[PDB]
């Protein structure tokens, strides 16, 4: 089973049941109640989708030579008051919010309104799962750097691939503003688990008696 | 306890000679909340581990 | 030349990976 | 077999089994068997890297090109921070692999295939040229940097330094010339 | 001082979070009965 | 319950003793549940290799605080009108007069006044900018980061040492001192020749061109041909600048001996020389014991041999490499008997020969530099005698030790403490009759009938270092004399100089006053030893308790039976003994902060005629230096001297908080702490709530280390606050 | 003054001279009379320290007199640093004498 890096040990409440099942925990936040495993993952879920529709409507936006996604908050002209948009949302958040926690309590998964699993192409198996899984992660890391690029540069998705394109080899995060602060990550991380290798061979993978972040 | 605990830093708090007085102690009486919730919820833990 | 906010926050990285290794050594202490 | 002393024996710990095995160890620090088998895996990495680094030294200096030691203050299509990043993640991988490739079959080897022998060519005898080329590369890649600190030259230009005046263009010249060359 | 708002965070966190977080911790692995 | 996890006993204490008890016996190794020596060996050298980690990263932590919201690189073109900044202040609960009350140094906003001399010593060793500071802090870092995986990878199986390794002493002390001594010194000669003496003088050398510069114009050819006597050709002029070229030199070792004319310390030049001739004799050293190279010696027959004939020692030293081999507190008494006098000769020569540029014109920090050494060398002493104490009651052996030394020393121990305590009280009755007699006579308004006597003996051996203030004539104060010519022509003209002016701290001026604060001095040492070597003597057992050594090393009691037994064990001549070390750091605190008050203000008339008496002490030192302090905040207003005036009543409340567990004992709160728990039994509401560790009082043992603990923070805390806030409002 | 060579190459050669001819006797009593180190009663090496085993290459040498190559290097030592002695002493032109 591929993990986080070649050769990982992943963690022995980490057996691969789960759907993208990496054996990625180093703090093991979900390796002591499997209900809050479940909660987790239904979090990681939620996220996931959200960054997809996201970033999906910021690159639209962009392809579509719109503004930038960060300042078109304030480009946005038509009826109803920031107050009444508000309320709106805050109304209709809540009841849509409702009926997913009703879902959820009910199947154990996600949902839309009164449809417990809304699927009316009936498209659910666990095989299309693992690819909402792995495309709402990468979606969230897009996200991610969609906000890093949008405050370190001064461009969109689009305007930064193109700046990366023009000049690879000076045109990346290492030549930026946070580019020492990135060389001390990436200079730690490309010996991190060659280290967690040798614990794993002069102490073994015996577990331990505590947890990094117990909670 | 939540409502009675508004007034001491409303009538006594750093701030208390500001109109933001209010809105100030609003939020140091839910810290306080959180706080003793927290106190709560170890003292279950502690006492609540076992049965006999 | 005063210490950049670069520096500091490098600087700061470097102190929780000297973290990790020194809760990891009072893990392997305690057992 | 040949010993690094005549009128002496072995160490006990070293016997032959390993290659280039001459019973030289007069501080005993192979007396752990386990760190006798890290150092013998480390001795051959570390001839390895010496090797490349001295032909690299070399082939570099015979085609003109820069000093070694000066080859990093040079310009290049990417920075230095970059290039450390892109050789920090490609360089932890390859370490990783050939870790995991030594807890598993305690040899040497090249991403996945441990040992790494295409073609074959593997033998005893190999694997003494190896051990002996490899110190061999490791005592010169020493010697060309202490020559480097003392003289600001290259290899290849010390030792046509060396052949012009032998008697006065040595090691022992160099310490008087310190002031003409440093500064 | 470089990003002077450096300190205004990390002085709650190390007298506020970080002792809270530890008593908690402290008092609730002190009285386990089973360690 | 069952959070001891070294100790299963006090798991079982069903009462809140069990956690106090649970951190206070947490080192105690030895005493642990399936202890044994190899697992005792291991634990400890890990938790050394965690000590080094903690002690990198504050000395980062001090560096990157420096470089960060210091003002280093403007002291540096100051040393002598900007006061150093040690960190930034963000304190919620300042008010707008305190906020810009602690702005100083052009600080952006409140800061504190740096009083450690960090500062002098980093611009002596080279140090300019603040990256430079910031790289040694992220150096220390990583350092600190791979000390800490050492200590991790020294726990593991395959790379855990032997108890026979531990054992190797004559391995140990080879590469110790021939490489952690010789070569650190060696290394730090080679700095100060390529860094610090060429940063003196004005040329920048750092990683980026130290290869390219040379430390002396004839490199290494003099070091190898043999002429070493060219690295001393022209050194610094007397009229050098420091940190510039005007008046420089290239010379790298040289021996002028004295002090710089503008920093007022010592050459860089003669430091470098100094370190490199203590490497050489410490390599030197470290090549004598035998290892594995059939050439050394043997410790053990050293000592078996060192037995003088006739008996008069008995059997010598015979088994004593086992002995101290064999325990690991005698070994820890011995590093802190020796760590503790090595600190207090630091303080007494880092005010005398000041070694930091600038630094003897910073009277706060030499001060807080003198105080701080002291009290550290106190309690380090008190702590040897202590673990002697534990050596004598837990690892000592009658058999393996039969006839020996130890033995013999154990054998008359009635005849030590009497003396000793001869001693003390000869001390104090002549001390305090002195000092009364003054006062009287003072009070009466007769000056005149003062007892003071000249100290004859100390002024004798000022004059024989060239001091000519008294007109002895003797050995350096004859220009004639042998050991004059000898070095005339090397470190005696810059000595002399140093020595026979009043401008600096070099052996200053002493009369009846310095007489009679010294007898006060060695009354404190006196009886602090005293105690200390009565419990040490007595902790195997006395003709109160002739099995002591059954109950261990501490204990409370033995109960009122035999007419009482309170304090008895030899944790309890530890304890008494704490205060009386307290007591003596004190006198010699308060003494050379007088002397050096007086001598910074140009008026050593107040010192040489207030000292005689104990009301020139009490009126002239307390009284008079401690209005500016209490004044950092009154009901007018507040400035930076208000944080020492807080901590002084901070520690005047610890000191007499400490005083209740002193004084009061365990009975009143037991019985007080029953009726507590009777009435939360009995109050509605809160019934609801029980608590999981029944309330007890502290034991005995615990309220007197409780009380100990008070009283030292609230001495230390006074003091401190007293002494900087009185040094640092006048200067 | 005094030259390097001559003065480092007499040192050198009279303090292996002392140790090889004169002094050998003394050295291999009080080797005898001392051993190796022991604790608790046995040497290192038997107590457990692998690392405090005598090395090999000292346990026998060619010469007739056991002359091992640490002797060279011990008597060597001292040799250049009394070699190096006199020269820094000689290179100096001070007054050091109390008359
Ligand atoms: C320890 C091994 C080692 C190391 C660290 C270096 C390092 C370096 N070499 Mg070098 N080289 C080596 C071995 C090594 N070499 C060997 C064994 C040879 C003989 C085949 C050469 C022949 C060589 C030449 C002809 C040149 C260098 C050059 C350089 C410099 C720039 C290289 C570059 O542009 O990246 C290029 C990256 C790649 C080509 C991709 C890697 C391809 C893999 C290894 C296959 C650099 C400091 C250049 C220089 O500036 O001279 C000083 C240069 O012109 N090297
Ligand atoms: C033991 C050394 C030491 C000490 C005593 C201090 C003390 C202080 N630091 Mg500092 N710090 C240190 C090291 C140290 N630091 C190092 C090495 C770095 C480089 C990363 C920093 C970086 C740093 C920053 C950026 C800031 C402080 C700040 C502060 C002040 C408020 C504390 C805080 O909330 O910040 C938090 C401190 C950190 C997040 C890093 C400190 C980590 C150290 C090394 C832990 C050492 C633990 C110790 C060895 C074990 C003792 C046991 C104990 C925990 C029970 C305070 C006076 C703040 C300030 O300036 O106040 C105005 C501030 O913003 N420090
Ligand atoms: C060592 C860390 C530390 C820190 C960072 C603080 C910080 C603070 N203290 Mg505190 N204090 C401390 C230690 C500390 N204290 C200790 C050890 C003691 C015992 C001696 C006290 C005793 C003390 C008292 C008696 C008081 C403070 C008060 C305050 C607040 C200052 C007034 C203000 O800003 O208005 C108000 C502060 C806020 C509006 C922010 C706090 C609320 C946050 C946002 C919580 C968010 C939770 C949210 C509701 C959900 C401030 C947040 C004063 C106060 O106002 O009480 C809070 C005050 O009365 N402190
Ligand atoms: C050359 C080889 C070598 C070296 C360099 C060391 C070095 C060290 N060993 Mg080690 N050891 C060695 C060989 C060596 N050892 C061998 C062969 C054995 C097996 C026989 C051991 C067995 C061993 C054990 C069991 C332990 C050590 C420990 C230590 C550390 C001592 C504590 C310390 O750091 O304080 C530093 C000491 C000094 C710097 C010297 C002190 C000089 C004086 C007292 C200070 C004053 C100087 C000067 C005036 C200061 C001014 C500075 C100021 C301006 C700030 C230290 C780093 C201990 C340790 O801590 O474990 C990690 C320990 O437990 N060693
Ligand atoms: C290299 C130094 C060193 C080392 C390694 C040891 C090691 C050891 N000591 Mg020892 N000791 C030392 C120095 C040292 N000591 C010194 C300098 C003193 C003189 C003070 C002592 C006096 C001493 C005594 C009397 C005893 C030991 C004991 C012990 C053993 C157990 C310690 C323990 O139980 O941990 C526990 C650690 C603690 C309980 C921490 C103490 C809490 C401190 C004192 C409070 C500090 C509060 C802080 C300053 C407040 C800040 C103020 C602010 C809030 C305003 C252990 C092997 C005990 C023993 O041998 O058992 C038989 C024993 O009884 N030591
Ligand atoms: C100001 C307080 C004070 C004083 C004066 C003393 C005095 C003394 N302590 Mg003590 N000590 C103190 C505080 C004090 N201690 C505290 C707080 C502790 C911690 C609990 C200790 C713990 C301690 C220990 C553990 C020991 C001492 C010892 C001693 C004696 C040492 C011998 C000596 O110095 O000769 C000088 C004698 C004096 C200075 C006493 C004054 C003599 C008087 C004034 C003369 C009488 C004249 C007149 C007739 C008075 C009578 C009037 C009356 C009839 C009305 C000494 C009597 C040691 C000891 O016993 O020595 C053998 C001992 O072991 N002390
Ligand atoms: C200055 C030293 C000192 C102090 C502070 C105290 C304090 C106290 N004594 Mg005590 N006592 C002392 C000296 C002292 N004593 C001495 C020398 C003796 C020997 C004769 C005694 C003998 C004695 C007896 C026999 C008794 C007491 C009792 C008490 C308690 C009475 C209850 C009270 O006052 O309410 C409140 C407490 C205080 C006012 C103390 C100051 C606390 C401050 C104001 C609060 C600060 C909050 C804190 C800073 C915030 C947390 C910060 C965080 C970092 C922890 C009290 C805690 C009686 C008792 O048990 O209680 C009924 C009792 O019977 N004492
Ligand atoms: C530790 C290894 C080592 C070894 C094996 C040697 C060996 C030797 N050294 Mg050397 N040396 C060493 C370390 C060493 N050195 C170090 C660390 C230094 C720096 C202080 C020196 C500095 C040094 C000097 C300055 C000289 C030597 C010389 C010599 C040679 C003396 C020949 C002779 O006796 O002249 C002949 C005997 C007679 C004329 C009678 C000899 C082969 C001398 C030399 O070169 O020989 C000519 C010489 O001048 N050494
Ligand atoms: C075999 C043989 C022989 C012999 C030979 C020989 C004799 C050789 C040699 C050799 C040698 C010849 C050796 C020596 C050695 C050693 C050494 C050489 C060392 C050293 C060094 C040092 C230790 C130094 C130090 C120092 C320094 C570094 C600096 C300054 C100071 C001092 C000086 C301290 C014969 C012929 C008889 C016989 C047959 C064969
Ligand atoms: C109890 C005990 C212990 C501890 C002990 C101790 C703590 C000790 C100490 C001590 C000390 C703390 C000491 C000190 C010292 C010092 C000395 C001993 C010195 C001296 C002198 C000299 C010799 C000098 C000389 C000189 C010079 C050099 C020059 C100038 C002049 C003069 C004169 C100064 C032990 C564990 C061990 C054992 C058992 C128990
Ligand atoms: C006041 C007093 C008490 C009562 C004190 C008690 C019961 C302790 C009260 C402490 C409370 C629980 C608060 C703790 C205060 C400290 C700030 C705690 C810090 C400790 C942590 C670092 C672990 C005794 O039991 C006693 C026993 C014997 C001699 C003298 C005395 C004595 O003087």
């Amino acid at each position: 089973r591929p993990t986080w890096y070649p050769g990982a040990t992943p963690p022995k409440y980490l057996d691969g049941t789960m759907l993208g099942d990496y054996g990625f925990d180093p703090l093991r936040l979900g390796s002591k109640d499997k209900d809050v495993l479940k909660y987790y993952r239904e979090g990681e879920l939620t996220n996931g989708r959200w960054a997809m529709a996201a970033v999906a409507g910021i690159l639209f936006t962009d392809l579509v030579g719109l503004g930038p996604w960060w300042e078109a908050g304030a480009k946005v002209e038509s009826s109803f008051d920031l107050k009444t948009l508000i309320i709106i949302e805050v109304v209709t958040f809540a009841i849509l919010e409702g009926f997913r926690v009703k879902a959820y309590e009910k199947t154990g998964e996600t949902g839309l309104g009164p449809f417990a699993p809304f699927d009316p192409l009936n498209m659910r198996s666990d095989e299309t799962r693992l690819k909402e899984l792995k495309n709402g992660r990468l979606a969230m890391l897009a996200f991610l750097g969609f906000s890093s690029q949008a405050a370190v540069q001064g461009k969109g998705p689009i305007e930064c691939l193109q700046a990366h394109l023009a000049d690879p080899g000076h045109n990346n995060i290492f030549t930026s503003s946070v580019g020492n602060e990135a060389l001390a990550a990436v200079l730690v991380l490309s010996i991190t688990p060659c280290l967690i290798e040798a614990k794993n061979r002069l102490q073994g993978t015996d577990e331990e008696e505590f947890r990094p972040l117990p909670w | 306890h939540g409502y009675l605990l508004v007034g001491p830093f409303i009538k006594l708090g750093p701030l208390r000679d500001v109109e933001n007085v209010a809105e100030i102690v609003g939020c140091i009486n839910g810290a306080a909340t959180v706080l003793i919730l927290t106190l709560c919820l170890a003292y279950g833990a502690v006492t609540f581990q076992g049965e006999g | 030349m005063p210490i950049a906010d670069y520096q500091v926050f490098t600087a700061l990285f470097l102190a929780l990976a000297t973290g990790i290794f020194a809760v990891r050594l009072g893990v392997a202490l305690y057992k | 077999r040949t010993l690094w002393l005549p009128g002496i024996q072995a160490p006990k710990h070293l016997d032959g089994k390993l290659a280039g095995d001459y019973g030289f160890d007069p501080l005993g620090l192979g007396v752990d068997s386990d760190r006798l088998k890290w150092y013998a895996e480390a001795e051959k990495t570390n001839g390895r890297w010496a090797m490349a680094a001295v032909a690299g030294i070399l082939f570099t200096e015979i085609l003109g090109k820069a000093k070694w030691f000066e080859a990093g203050a040079q310009e290049y299509w990417m920075d230095n921070g970059p290039l450390l990043a892109v050789e920090a993640v490609i360089m932890g991988f390859l370490e990783l692999k050939r870790f995991q490739g030594w807890k598993e079959t305690g040899t040497s080897g090249f991403l996945n295939a441990f040992p790494f022998d295409p073609a074959g060519m593997n033998s005893p005898s190999m694997a003494t040229k190896e051990v002996k080329n490899g110190r061999l590369a490791m005592t010169a890649f020493v010697g060309f940097a202490v020559q480097a600190l003392l003289t600001r030259q290259g290899p290849i230009e010390a030792l046509q330094s060396h052949l012009s005046s032998p008697f006065t263009n040595n090691f022992v010249g160099s310490i008087n010339n310190l002031p003409n060359v440093i500064g | 001082m470089s990003a002077q708002f450096l300190p205004s965070i990390l002085v709650p966190l190390v007298g506020l979070v970080f002792p809270a977080v530890a008593m908690a911790s402290m008092f609730l692995y002190i009285e386990k009965e089973e360690i | 319950k069952l959070f001891p996890k070294f100790s299963q006993a006090l798991a079982q204490d069903p009462t809140t003793r069990r956690i106090w008890f649970g951190i206070a016996t947490a080192h105690d190794f030895e005493s642990h549940d399936g202890m044994t020596e190899e697992r005792l060996y291991q634990k400890i050298f890990a938790s050394h290799f965690g000590q080094l980690a903690i002690i990198f990263l504050w000395t980062s932590g001090n560096l990157f605080h420096v470089a960060w919201q210091g003002n280093f690189e403007q002291w540096v073109q100051d040393p002598l009108h900007i006061r150093p900044i040690a960190h930034a202040i963000w304190d919620p609960h300042f008010g707008q007069p305190a906020v810009e009350a602690f702005t100083r140094g052009g600080a952006s906003g409140p800061v504190n006044i740096s009083t450690s001399g960090v500062y002098q010593w980093w611009y002596t060793i080279g140090l300019r900018t603040n990256q430079e500071l910031y790289t040694g802090s992220i150096f220390l870092l990583v350092l600190a980061a791979l000390f800490l995986f050492a200590g991790w990878l020294h726990l593991q199986p395959a790379f855990q040492p032997a108890l026979s390794w531990f054992k190797n002493a004559e391995s140990r002390l080879n590469h110790h001192l021939a490489g952690l001594f010789g070569v650190s010194s060696l290394a730090w000669t080679g700095h100060l020749v390529h860094v610090a003496i060429p940063e003196s003088r004005g040329q920048h050398v750092g990683w980026d061109n130290f290869l390219t510069v040379l430390p002396h114009p004839a490199g290494l050819t003099p070091f190898f041909t043999g002429n070493w006597a060219a690295y001393a050709e022209n050194p610094d002029s007397a009229s050098h600048v420091f940190n510039t070229a005007q008046g420089s030199g290239t010379a790298i070792l040289t021996f002028l001996g004295g002090f710089h004319p503008q920093t007022q310390s010592l050459w860089l030049t003669d430091m470098a020389h100094h370190h490199l001739a203590i490497a050489v004799i410490f390599i030197l050293a470290g090549h004598m014991y035998r290892t594995i190279f059939g050439i050394g010696h043997s410790m053990r027959e050293i000592l078996e041999a060192q037995t003088p004939p006739s008996g008069s020692l008995g059997a010598g030293h015979k088994g004593l490499y086992d002995t101290v081999n064999n325990s690991l507190h005698f070994q820890l008494g011995l590093a802190l008997a020796s760590v503790g006098t090595i600190s207090s000769l630091v303080a007494q020569h880092m005010y005398s020969l000041p070694p930091y540029a600038f630094l003897a014109q910073d009277f706060t920090t030499q001060a807080a530099l003198y105080t701080h050494h002291q009290y550290i060398a106190g309690f380090i002493m008190c702590g040897a005698f202590a673990h002697g104490a534990i050596f004598f009651v837990r690892d000592y052996d009658p058999a393996q030790n039969r006839g020996n030394v130890l033995a013999r020393i154990l054998d008359h121990k009635e005849a030590l403490i009497s003396h000793l305590s001869w001693a003390s009280l000869f001390l104090g009755f002549h001390t305090l009759g002195l000092y009364v007699h003054n006062d009287v006579v003072q009070a009466f308004g007769t000056p005149e009938k003062q007892i003071l006597i000249e100290p004859v003996f100390a002024q004798w051996i000022q004059a024989a270092h060239g001091k000519t203030a008294y007109g002895f004539d003797f050995l350096l104060s004859s220009a004639t004399s042998a050991p004059s010519l000898a070095g005339q022509a090397l470190w005696l003209p810059g000595w002399l100089q140093g020595i026979n002016s009043d401008a600096n701290s070099l052996f200053l001026t002493i009369g009846p006053g310095d007489f009679l604060v010294h007898h006060a001095i060695a009354l404190g040492l006196h009886t602090t030893t005293l105690i200390l070597v009565k419990g040490a003597l007595d902790a195997r057992g006395s003709k109160l308790m002739p099995d002591k050594k059954d109950f261990g090393y501490s204990f409370p009691c033995d109960g009122p039976g035999r007419g009482g037994t309170c304090d008895i064990s030899a944790w309890d001549a530890f304890y008494l003994a704490v205060f009386w070390m307290l007591n003596t750091i004190g006198w010699v605190t308060f003494y050379w902060h007088w002397k050096h008050l007086g001598i910074w203000q140009g008026n050593v008339n107040q010192f040489n005629e207030s000292s005689t008496y104990l009301m020139g002490w009490l009126r002239d030192y307390l009284w008079l230096n401690s209005s500016q302090l209490i004044n950092g905040y009154n009901p007018f207003g507040m400035n930076s001297l208000s944080v020492w005036a807080w901590m002084f009543l901070f520690g005047h409340l610890i000191y007499a908080t400490g005083f209740m567990f002193l004084i009061s004992w365990r009975g009143y709160w037991q019985e007080l702490i029953e009726t507590l728990a009777w009435a939360h039994e009995r109050t509605p509401l809160a019934n609801l709530v029980r608590w999981r560790d029944k309330p007890v009082a502290l034991s005995i043992v615990q309220a007197r280390l409780v009380g100990l603990t008070h009283f030292s923070v609230g001495y230390v805390l006074t003091y401190a606050a007293f002494l900087i806030a009185s040094t640092s409002g006048k200067f | 003054l005094a030259d390097v060579n001559l003065v480092v190459g007499g040192c050198t050669v009279g303090a292996l001279a002392l140790g090889r001819f004169v002094f050998l006797p003394f050295h291999r009593a009080s080797l005898a009379k001392a051993g190796m180190p022991k604790q608790n009663g046995m040497t290192h090496l038997q107590a457990g320290d692998a690392r405090a085993e005598e090395a090999s290459f000292i346990l026998k040498t060619n010469d007739p007199a056991g002359f091992t190559v640490v002797d060279v290097m011990a008597w060597g030592a001292l040799g250049h640093a009394a070699a190096f002695y006199i020269l820094a002493t000689s290179s100096l032109g001070l007054d050091r004498n109390p008359f």
